[PDB]
């Protein structure tokens, strides 16, 4: 549900970051 | 990084970039 969440909120880099190590 | 919302593609290459290596592994063959 990635893709829809940050097309709508900004993700910022410490919760983008959470994904992929 | 400029912090954007980031659709479709932009998305998974961005988080690829930044991880490097070891996520996402697809190619067409179309």
């Amino acid at each position: 549900g990635i893709v829809e969440q940050c097309c709508t909120s900004i993700c910022s880099l410490y919760q983008l970051e959470n994904y992929c190590n | 990084f400029v912090n954007q919302h980031l659709c479709g593609s932009h998305l998974v290459e961005a988080l690829y970039l930044v991880c490097g290596e070891q996520g996402f592994f697809y190619t067409p063959k179309t």
